């Protein structure tokens, strides 16, 4: 299933409110996971299902969506919030993750 | 006494003896036929499905 | 002309439609007989359509008939009617029932309520009725629950049939009440006090209550502005009494 | 004297029974039965028939035809059976919607037969339990608690109010809980099953089919190299291999239990009792009160997370637990059981 | 918390063994991915081992060249990379999960040239 991230580079200045959309090319029912890559080069997982959050993320991130169209939403951006973030979903054999959409501040 | 004829409707048709036989068809249509109107030469009568 | 109809009325007996086109000077007419138990067809007919009531273009309406089969996909019986240059389409319509009971509380009247008694207030005495409505519905088709909606009449009238009531209704201080409402497919229950203005110097006659109503049906706008009707033959009176107390031998 | 069974003539008859068990078959005719007491098999036959089956528990027979029967099981826990309406033969009744039976014991009526413009019925009263057709069919339910059976073909069930027991059969069925407890048997064939309110309880068979279930509110159960079963991901591998394609889709439901080969059970945030049986099984709670049971065999417990609460059981089981999480209980039961607070 | 081999060199045609190390519970309870990042590039799954009973599935496009080992004894997972080109030089990621990925290790770098 070829996975599509449009939105390659996006900007915003702190405490705005930022989305990121990650679209698919049949159905995944609701089994997509987002994940980040600081440039460090640490990679994290923060949702491991469309909405269900993971334990060691903090309450601002949030996702939803149902069927080919889901997104990322980050309701109130913060300084360590500059990453690249992929979509990737366990529905088909093999397992696909998105190009990837980056963050920078303004 | 539970027939309705307030909200009856009417096919119309110029075709002559139309209404003269009249038979339903499959829960949906009614075929009408018009036995003296005349289709072409040396032709008389003709049959139509009314929805 | 003559065909079957099926069951129109919900009886589970077939009925037929005969045809006049010669009628009212070759206007022509339908005409509607039921079927009874006995294999057998009931002598008078039920229904009669005029051509002239429909159209006045209408000519040796009824010369030819077709039926037993559903048309408007609502699950009821239709019937085609051909005439000079016309064909109809005749629909039947849902058929309703109603059922009212009627309970009082208390059952009788108190033996303090009526006595005679110069210590007390005039015409301050006590009761309660419960009137209770309910419509079904008769023949089976593929119409959606809820759909179906009334608006019913009705009167109440207590001690009907004598020049002066004993007891009358709270609210309106007379024996006779109006209300009008509009009733689905589901029971419906309303309470209404009742007072006596005098003593009852007569207690061996219980106080009557007569109910008696009109039933018109709201047209369904997804089906043609069908609109349902009332039986021919539903009972359209219904009765309840209300005793009063005895006192045969030492207020036992 | 001393006869149980009767069969009637080609005529009109009015058959009569007793507080034994018989079966009693009208044929042709307009036939009046009676079962009375006991549990009685009635077949009306062909004609216009009215069946009574007083106390007791008693089966009705329906034949391939559109004359209308009344049908009164009276007290006790009563079935009609549809099955001869679609045979090998030739059918004499239409079926031109394809819907084989309509059955709707909250209006009391079956719709045994359809053509296009015709529907023919027959009136049901006090009858808890259907069997339906070959075909696909609609079964609904009512107030009480009955057992609906779809056989073959993709059939849609509804339950209706109370404790229900519904079946699909063969075929690609839709099964509808609604409001009670209900306990949902899918089949073969791939099934969708929703319970709605109340507790219910899925059964699932280890077979290579896809099924979707759903469990609304209240706690759930469903129950089943083994399985891979993830509620916090919401999939579930009946082979034991993630990504297989005989798989269930799984939401909204709290417990588990396992097969009796090696299973691995994992589960959602919520609270959940995880049930492993026989076999090797691993087994991990998450986060939120849990409880564990690993059954027999030698099993592994995590208890990742919260106030849970661990059992063992039988054989040489292996804990692992956090040092720093408080309000947890152990019972290795019987065996050589090892704690690890390594993790 | 999952360690990994450092950055390693390598000349053109030869092999190379990577490893990952973890802990017990992770393991027991989950199931062992790799996962690669060429360099101006996306993520690209490989496939996973199960500690547990050593069963493994691969991605097609990657299924000559790879093969997944496990040492269930001192919990360390390998990966024997063959055939090396100009086209395998990436960061290397081992995780662990069963539908998702959990715990990510630090990366290792893997260079052919010569
Ligand atoms: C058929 O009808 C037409 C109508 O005008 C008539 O002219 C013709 O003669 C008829 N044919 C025969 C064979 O009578
Ligand atoms: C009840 O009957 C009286 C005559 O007996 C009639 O005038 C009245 O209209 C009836 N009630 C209704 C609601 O039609
Ligand atoms: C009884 O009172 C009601 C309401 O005031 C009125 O509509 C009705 O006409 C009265 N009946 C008589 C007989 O006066
Ligand atoms: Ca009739
Ligand atoms: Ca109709
Ligand atoms: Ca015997
Ligand atoms: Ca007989
Ligand atoms: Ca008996
Ligand atoms: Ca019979
Ligand atoms: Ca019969
Ligand atoms: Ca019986
Ligand atoms: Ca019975
Ligand atoms: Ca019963
Ligand atoms: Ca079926
Ligand atoms: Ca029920
Ligand atoms: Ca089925
Ligand atoms: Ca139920
Ligand atoms: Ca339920
Ligand atoms: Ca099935
Ligand atoms: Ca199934
Ligand atoms: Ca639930
Ligand atoms: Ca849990
Ligand atoms: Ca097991
Ligand atoms: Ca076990
Ligand atoms: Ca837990
Ligand atoms: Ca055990
Ligand atoms: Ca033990």
């Amino acid at each position: 299933i070829q996975m599509m991230q449009s939105t390659s580079s996006l900007s915003a200045s702190l405490g705005d409110r930022v989305t990121i959309s990650c679209s698919a090319s049949q159905g995944i029912t609701n089994y997509l996971n987002w994940y980040q890559q600081k440039p460090d080069g640490t990679v994290k997982l923060l949702i491991y299902y469309t909405s269900s959050l993971h334990s060691g993320v903090p309450s601002r991130f949030s996702g939803s969506g149902s069927g080919t169209d889901y997104s990322l939403t980050i309701s109130n951006l913060e300084p360590e919030d500059i990453a690249t973030y992929y979509c990737q979903q366990y529905s088909n054999l093999p397992w696909t993750f998105g190009g990837g959409t980056k963050l920078e501040i303004k | 006494f539970n027939l309705d004829t307030e909200n009856a409707m009417t096919f119309q048709e110029n075709a002559r003896g139309f209404g003269q036989s009249v038979v339903q068809l499959q829960g949906s249509r009614v075929v009408v036929g018009a036995p003296q109107e005349i289709v072409a030469a040396n032709q008389r009568g003709s049959l139509y499905q009314c929805d | 002309a003559l065909t079957v109809l099926g069951d129109v009325n919900g009886d589970k007996l077939t009925d037929v439609a005969i045809g006049a086109p010669g009628e009212e000077d070759n206007r022509g007419a339908v005409y509607l007989f039921h079927g009874t138990s006995g294999s057998g067809i009931s002598p008078s007919h039920s229904q009669r359509i005029a051509g002239s009531k429909l159209s006045p273009r209408l000519q040796y309406f009824g010369q030819s008939l077709s039926g037993g089969q559903d048309l408007t996909m609502d699950g009821l019986v239709d019937l085609t009617v051909g005439a000079q240059g016309h064909v109809l389409l005749l629909r039947s319509q849902p058929v309703l029932r109603v059922k009212a009971i009627m309970e009082f509380n208390p059952r009788e009247v108190a033996r303090n309520v009526f006595e005679c008694n110069d210590q007390v207030v005039k015409g301050k005495e006590a009761g309660e009725v419960r009137v209770c409505l309910h419509v079904q519905k008769s023949t089976r088709d593929r119409l959606r629950e809820g759909q179906i909606q009334s608006v019913v009449t009705y009167d109440l009238a207590l001690d009907s049939g004598r020049p002066h009531s004993r007891a009358v209704f709270n609210e309106t201080k007379n024996s006779t009440r109006r209300q009008t409402q509009v009733l689905g497919l589901t029971q419906t229950c309303e309470t209404l006090k009742l007072q006596l203005p005098n003593c009852i110097e007569d207690p061996v006659s219980p106080i009557v209550l007569r109910l008696n109503f009109s039933l018109v049906g709201t047209p369904l706008s997804a089906f043609g502005n069908l609109r349902p009707v009332l039986a021919e033959d539903a009972q359209r009176l219904f009765t309840a009494l209300f005793p009063f107390e005895k006192n045969c031998g030492n207020d036992n | 004297k001393n006869i149980e069974n009767l069969h009637g003539s080609r005529l009109n008859d009015r058959i009569a029974g007793d507080d034994q068990d018989n079966e009693l078959w009208g044929h042709d005719g307009n036939d009046t039965i009676r079962g009375r007491g006991g549990d009685d098999i009635l077949r009306g036959g062909l004609g216009l028939d009215t069946l009574y089956g007083e106390d007791g528990n008693d089966i009705f027979l329906q034949d391939d035809e559109t004359v209308s029967d009344d049908i009164d099981g009276g007290a006790g826990l009563d079935t009609v059976d549809y099955s001869a309406m679609i045979h090998p033969g030739r059918i004499v009744a239409p079926h031109e919607y394809g819907f084989g039976i309509e059955a709707d014991l909250s209006r009391e009526w079956v719709r045994k037969a359809s053509a296009l413009g015709v529907d023919y019925y027959d009136n049901v009263r006090n009858v808890e339990n259907v069997i339906g057709t070959s075909m696909k069919d609609v079964l609904i339910g009512d107030a009480q608690a009955n057992t609906l059976m779809g056989q073959g073909g993709d059939d849609t069930v509804r339950g209706g109010d109370g404790d229900d027991l519904l079946f699909g059969g063969d075929g690609n069925d839709m099964l509808y809980g609604d409001a009670g407890n209900d306990t949902l048997y899918g089949g073969l064939g791939d099934d969708t099953l929703e319970g709605g309110a109340g507790n219910d309880w899925f059964g699932q068979t280890q077979a290579r089919e896809h099924d979707v279930l759903r469990g609304g509110d209240g706690v759930d159960t469903v129950d089943y190299l083994g399985i891979l079963a993830d509620l916090g991901a919401g999939r579930v591998d009946k082979l034991g291999e993630a990504g297989s394609s005989a798989y269930d889709t799984v939401s909204g439901i709290e417990n588990v239990v396992g097969t009796e080969l090696a299973d691995r059970i994992t589960g959602d945030a919520q609270a959940n009792v995880l049930r492993g049986a026989g076999g090797a099984d691993v087994l991990a709670g998450g986060e939120g009160d849990d409880v564990l049971l690993g059954g027999d065999g030698d099993d592994q417990l995590s208890g990742d997370a919260g106030r849970d609460r661990l059992y063992g059981e039988a054989g040489d089981d292996w804990f692992f637990q956090d040092a720093a999480n408080a309000g947890n209980l152990l019972d290795g039961g019987d065996g050589r059981d090892t704690v690890d607070f390594s993790g | 918390q999952l360690k990994q081999s450092g950055p390693e060199l390598v000349k053109p045609g030869a092999s190379v063994r990577m490893s990952c190390k973890g802990s017990g519970y992770s393991f027991t309870f989950h199931n062992i991915h790799w996962v690669k990042q060429r360099p101006g590039q996306g993520l690209e799954w490989i496939g996973w081992i199960y500690p547990g009973d050593g069963n493994t599935k691969y991605n097609e496009k990657f299924k000559g060249k790879t093969t997944l080992t496990v040492d269930k004894s001192s919990n360390t997972a390998y990966m024997l990379l063959s055939s090396l080109t100009s086209e395998d030089s990436a960061i290397y990621f081992c995780a662990y999960g069963n539908y998702y990925f959990d715990q990510w290790g630090q990366g290792t770098t893997l260079t052919v040239s010569s």
